[PDB]
RNA sequence: GGAUUUUUGGAGCAGGGAGCCACGCAUCGACCUGGUAUUGCAGUACCUCCAGGAACGGUGC
């Protein structure tokens, strides 16, 4: 898919993730796999309390993902 | 014809997830699941105005750039014209 | 390196009585000897129990067939 | 696909599962479902010795060691 | 037999489509694809506990639908057909 | 697979159109729909006549519609009976 | 016992929630140069105790030699260098 | 050695020791705070240690910011609007610095979140009742100079300063 | 402590040294003040402005500049913005600012640290050069917004204040009115009516849909307005409009008929024949419920009719470029994109394989035994493997002498009776 | 028993009485006609049990696969 | 082309009452006062014990 491609080149950039049940991760995206299997590093997790925390490495299920937010440095894939 | 979401390409807009949530970005890729691309995309919780009086917005964040998996889309309108950029 | 679905072909061999652990309903998890499977994860059971947690009380199933759908987690218990 | 999971072997992890349920273990295995063998598993704490954990209940894991 | 085959006839039927949340859909069929993805327009919505909003047009992910009430006129028999 | 539809347990749904009798459908929604079977494939997707609609809100409710098409997901049972008798 | 990165600490008043300990710990040595990470367990072995290691071994000594016996949470601390090189060290080097 | 937007861009940043996200500002010997708004309020700590600032304020809105170690520097003075450009602040670390007089420790009253104060190596210190009046002025403050605030010393401060 | 005569200055100073900064800009491109000051001209009338003759030569006294492209002059205009802003706020913590024993006792102090050998050529200098970031000439944006960009806030097809992209809007618009006989054309030939948007709506001005497009266009026109035109003080225009907008409604509507009387606008709808039955309207439980429900629409769209009119030029502007675009052919509007784009992405300123190694034969399985059962990958290794240092070293040590004899050894156990049959 | 399959207990089942459990705690009794490859379930002269009590009964009865949580011979 | 990462569903359902203020049941967790033990070289679910306090937090019905 075009956004899978997308998501692949976002790999070694600062990404923010939420999962299905709205806990927010904040860090850098190491692996991103074709099913939205995700790898990050050095992660801010805010929880749906409003806490933070500090993760050195996590990685979450595509499926339950919710949504990524990728850098703006993407942008500029406009074939489609 | 497959053009139902191509039609719809580079245009703002109003889409809804399964929780409630309104994200209103510009709508710049799908696929098989419709995971969708949204570029300058901001979230709305408590309404979509049709200017309402008092105020249209609250609760709205600015996200970005943003890839929604299309498990938790429910529907899609247009919201406003391509920006030209 | 092992496989998760050995470990289940080895709780079968084993006959060791096993508690599973329910999707989306924590309050109730199932029990029983795993007599067999297949490629869904769906479980054949003997002599099986719901457990629940909250009233601390047992129901006898006997012979069952659980879906895996439900399979959040496989244990051994003792007992 | 294989999930990318070799770089977590024979590490302790920690398991964000469905219905709010919390794990820590050591990964032993995984296929391509991504259901997990975890050993000297904890339910967060109680200890419950070597688990199966389907891949369709798991939210997130985090490592607690260093890759 | 596959009866997204029969939803994908009713262009330009106008129905009304409950969905899963709840939510109530009245407007007319642009598009039925294979997924059961249903664009309309002229569509007075209607999220259940609100006033209807009427949009121009609305694209339904398949999977959301629970059902179609279909005219009442309209002539199964013939639509069933291949 | 017409010999899994005529014998299978979707023959329930094989002997309703045939029959062209009555069946009620518990359903998600906790809703029921009682009516006659126009069409059915796997996944339990239905086109349906005469159906009445029965839930409850306590106060019982009901509504009559002709015509209608049902995704099979929302099925939780499918009952045949006397019923149409 | 030779200068080393990392500084075992003891005497510490093992009241104070591990968390809030660390942090603390953090703080206060923070003020000789960069501390890469903190130690401090409170098992029945390991309570009142923790392990600081420093980025620089400057740093090390400076933090052993001035905050010798201060005063922290109500007791004076008792600093020396550690007996090993701490694992993160050792993967930092090689 | 203006602290810039391209300085803080080529800075080392981590996840520290208390599982928090640090920026590293050591040893550039910034003079005056300036341009954090490209930090984009994306850390829990910032590390101004060993610079050369003069007083702790020119901060953007940053709501994240929960940490500020400040360690030998030349803080002399507070800035009065701290708790609307950081919200959160909750642990402040001023070891070996300049401030003088209690009365130049007023502003942080106003950090409703404010924890961990740390002061030591200030002259301010050495000032009779510096302790009490801290308390007393900045009651959030649950450990001061790495001692717990006792319930003995805020009524001990309720009395004097009434 | 510190005292407030020396802070107090180096503030004079430094707005001293802005004023400079933006005078400087001025001087180079008069353009800069002159653009700015037109615009205006047309909100405070009161404004003089230059002669003509000034405006047109691109000069300020005698000496005729050179003209600059119009995207370097908006940025110019921006990070003088930027500059007015530092400048205020420095104004601002200035007014909230403003024997010899002590002079002997602080200068006994100066002693201290007698030993700082540094040069200290930074005060002044770092200031000046703060406000005037290549090597030497590269990028006209001074150190102090040296991160300023302009396509962050301006998209490709307003090309910094030239058009205005509507569009969107016509999209929205569609979407509004639930059709398509509309046009481009038509749509802005719907815009150019902001009495007439009051009197001769495009739709009903009670109608949902419309209202809320009416404010997301009305926004967006004035964002761009204020984006467009970085120096003039926004607040000031702000607070008139507001003004006006209180004040001219409040006795007659402002907007007057001499047959149908005073209309009102946005919550009513309607006329009145004088004045008091008008006054004794505004009190009326009717008004109070308009006025209460639709108060932010009418104002959002009065909003949009002042702003628009401020904009008469790049509305103009625009509408001409819609229709040039539209006359084009395939060619011709691809080469004009080509320009938009340049334009818009320029400088403000210018200056191994498996196929062979299973063909040579490596990368394939193979072991030798008496080398600590090691493994090899391929076969031309074995060979060089032999003429080894290691390999010599396990026959040798293990008592079978070295070189050629011994060369097609795999196990231990053979060259062992064949060296009982060498020696 | 040497391995016993869910398939095979399920077809062992069929001509016999059972009892399902859903997943949303609904119970029906009856005596299984028929399973197919998805394991949807067909029930005659089904009841149900609902609190494990006697609620209704039923007849003739399908049951959808993903509603399923266990089977029970009884 | 309905069997774990998307499209044939794990969803469905449950909150007002009393005079701006306050709230049933179950489970887990730090947590707060006193007092008390422990002086120990590590890589961590958690971490002394004794008594008192919870107008504390999270989840489910």
């Amino acid at each position: 898919g075009v956004p899978i491609k997308v998501l692949h080149e976002a790999e070694g950039h600062i990404v923010t993730c939420e999962t299905n049940t709205g806990e927010v991760y904040r860090g850098k995206l190491i692996e991103a796999e074709d099913n939205m299997n995700c790898q990050m590093s050095n992660i801010t997790v805010t929880y749906r309390d409003g806490r933070v925390a500090q993760l050195e490495q996590v990685y979450i299920r595509g499926s339950k993902i919710r949504f990524l937010i990728l850098p703006d440095m993407l942008k500029n894939m406009l074939k489609s | 014809k497959s053009s139902k979401m191509l039609q719809h390409i580079d245009y703002r807009m109003r889409c809804i997830l399964q929780d409630g949530r309104i994200f209103i970005g510009t709508f710049k890729a799908f696929d098989k699941h419709m995971n969708l691309i949204l570029c300058d995309c901001d979230e709305f919780r408590k309404i979509k105005p049709k200017n309402s009086k008092q105020a249209e917005r609250e609760e709205k964040r600015v996200l970005g750039l943003v890839l929604l998996r299309g498990e938790n889309l429910v529907s899609m309108t247009v919201e406003g014209p391509p920006p030209k950029d | 390196m092992v496989q998760p679905i050995n470990l289940i072909f080895r709780y079968l061999q084993n006959r060791s009585r096993i508690q599973v652990w329910l999707y989306e309903q924590v309050n109730m998890r199932i029990e029983g000897c795993i007599i067999g499977f297949d490629e869904y994860m769906n479980l054949v059971l003997d002599d099986a129990e719901e457990i629940h947690s909250k009233t601390k009380s047992r129901k006898q199933l006997g012979r069952i067939m659980l879906k895996g759908d439900n399979i959040t987690l496989l244990q051994s218990v003792s007992n | 696909h294989p999930p990318e999971l070799k770089k977590f072997m024979d590490k302790k992890l920690s398991l964000k599962l469905n219905g709010g349920r919390h794990v820590q273990g050591i990964l032993r295995g995984f296929d391509p479902f991504m259901n997990l063998v975890i050993d000297e598993c904890v339910e967060m704490q109680n200890n419950i010795g070597m688990v199966v954990i389907r891949g369709n209940s798991i939210i997130m894991l985090e490592a607690l060691e260093r890759v | 037999m596959k009866l997204v085959r029969f939803l994908m006839k009713l262009s330009h039927e106008t129905v009304t489509i409950e969905l899963k949340n709840g939510t109530q859909v009245h407007g007319t069929i642009t598009g039925v694809d294979v997924s059961m993805n249903t664009h309309l327009k002229a569509v007075k919505m209607t999220l259940k506990n609100r006033e209807p909003v009427q949009l121009e047009t609305l694209s339904i992910r398949g999977n959301n639908i629970r059902y179609f009430i279909l005219p009442d006129s309209l002539p199964l028999d013939t639509l069933l057909v291949d | 697979e017409e010999e899994e539809f005529n014998t299978g347990p979707l023959s329930v749904l094989t002997q309703s159109v045939k029959n062209n009798t009555q069946v009620l459908i518990n359903c998600r929604n906790n809703k029921k729909l009682l009516g006659r079977v126009k069409a059915f494939d796997r996944h339990c997707n239905m086109v349906l006549e005469n159906v009445k609609e029965m839930w409850t809100e306590p106060v019982n409710k009901d509504r009559y519609i002709s015509k209608m098409f049902l995704r099979g997901d929302s099925v939780i049972v499918v009952l045949r009976n006397p019923l149409i008798a | 016992i030779r200068p080393n990165h990392t500084i075992y600490i003891n005497n510490m008043n093992d009241k104070i929630k591990k968390e809030e300990l660390k942090r603390s710990l953090y703080a206060l040595f923070s003020q000789f140069g960069h501390v890469v990470d903190i130690v401090a367990l409170k098992t029945m072995k390991m309570r009142g105790q923790a392990f600081v290691i420093f980025k620089e071994l400057g740093s090390s000594t400076n933090a052993l030699r001035q905050l010798q016996g201060f005063p922290f949470y109500g007791k004076p601390m008792r600093i020396q260098y550690a007996k090993t090189d701490s694992d993160i060290i050792s993967k930092m080097r090689g | 050695v203006k602290l810039t937007a391209e300085l803080i861009e080529q800075a080392a940043q981590y996840t520290n020791a208390v599982r928090d996200r640090e920026l590293d500002l050591r040893g550039y010997k910034i003079p005056v705070i300036e341009n954090l708004g490209a930090t984009l309020d994306q850390f829990d700590a910032i590390d101004f240690s060993d610079n050369e600032i003069r007083k702790l304020d020119g901060f953007p809105l940053l709501r994240r910011l929960k940490t500020l170690l400040v360690n030998n520097n030349r803080i002399c003075r507070i800035g009065e609007g701290l708790d609307q450009a950081l919200p959160c602040l909750t642990e402040l670390i001023l070891t070996n610095n300049s401030l003088v007089e209690l009365g130049d420790l007023d502003p942080l009253a106003s950090l409703k979140s404010l924890t961990y104060l740390s002061i030591l190596r200030n002259p301010v210190t050495n000032k009779k009742h510096y302790r009490l009046y801290v308390i007393y002025k900045v009651p959030q403050v649950r450990v001061l100079d790495f001692q717990k605030v006792k319930l003995k010393e805020r009524q001990e401060a309720e009395k004097m300063f009434k | 402590m510190e005292t407030i005569l020396e802070q107090q200055r180096r503030y004079h100073e430094e707005k001293e040294r802005l004023m400079d900064v933006m005078a400087k800009e001025m001087l180079t491109k008069k353009s800069t003040l002159r653009d700015q000051i037109n615009s205006d001209h047309r909100t405070r009338a009161m404004q003089d402005r230059y002669m003509e003759v000034s405006g047109n030569l691109r000069d300020l006294y005698d000496d005729k500049d050179g003209l600059r492209k119009e995207e370097l002059n908006a940025i110019s205009g921006p990070n003088e913005f930027a500059e007015f802003y530092n400048r205020l706020k420095q104004i601002k913590e200035f007014h909230r600012k403003h024997f010899e024993e002590l002079l002997k006792a602080r200068e006994n102090p100066s002693e201290e640290a007698q030993n700082l050998v540094e040069f200290t050529d930074e005060e002044g200098y770092g200031r000046y050069l703060d406000l005037h970031y290549i090597n030497l000439k590269a990028s006209e944006k001074l150190d102090y917004i040296t991160y300023l960009s302009i396509f962050d806030q301006l998209f490709d097809i307003p090309k910094e204040r030239k058009n205005a992209e509507y569009k969107r809007y016509l999209e929205m618009l569609l979407e509004y009115l639930q059709d398509y006989t509309d046009r481009v054309k038509p749509l802005q030939d719907q815009n150019e009516l902001f009495e007439k948007k009051w009197e001769n709506g495009t739709f009903p001005g009670w109608p949902k849909e419309t209202s809320s497009a009416l404010t997301h266009a009305g926004a967006h026109l004035d964002l761009s307005a204020f984006s467009s035109w970085e120096e003039l003080a926004s607040l000031g225009l702000d607070r008139l409009k507001s003004a006006l907008l209180a004040l001219g409604l409040k006795c007659g509507g402002t907007l007057e008929e001499r047959a149908q009387r005073l209309f009102s606008t946005k919550g009513k709808s309607l006329e009145s024949l004088d004045t008091s039955l008008f006054a004794k309207n505004p009190k009326s439980k009717g008004t109070k419920r308009d006025t209460e429900r639709n108060k932010d629409i009418a104002f959002l769209e009065a909003q949009i009719y002042e702003y628009v009119e401020i904009l008469g030029e790049q509305r103009h502007l625009t509408h001409e470029n819609v229709q040039r675009k539209q006359a084009r052919t395939g060619e011709e509007r691809e080469e004009e994109e080509e320009e938009q784009i340049s334009e818009s992405e320029s400088e403000d300123e210018e200056n191994i394989p498996y196929w062979l190694y299973k063909l040579h034969g490596l990368n394939i399985n193979y072991n030798c035994e008496i080398c600590g059962n090691y493994t090899y990958r391929g076969p031309k290794a074995f060979q060089r493997h032999f003429a080894e240092w290691r390999h010599a070293h396990g026959m040798r040590c293990l008592g079978i002498p070295n070189t050629a004899h011994f060369a097609n050894v795999t196990q231990i156990e053979d060259a062992v009776s064949l060296w009982a049959k060498l020696k | 028993s040497l391995p016993l399959n869910p398939k095979p207990f399920l077809n062992g089942l069929t001509g016999k009485p059972v009892m399902v459990k859903l997943k949303w705690g609904m119970e029906y009794k009856g005596y299984l006609v028929s399973v197919d490859g998805y394991m949807n379930m067909q029930l005659a002269n089904t009841e149900e049990y609902i609190d494990g009590a006697l609620s209704g009964h039923l007849g003739e009865v399908l049951i959808r696969c993903n509603n399923v949580l266990y089977i029970r011979g009884v």
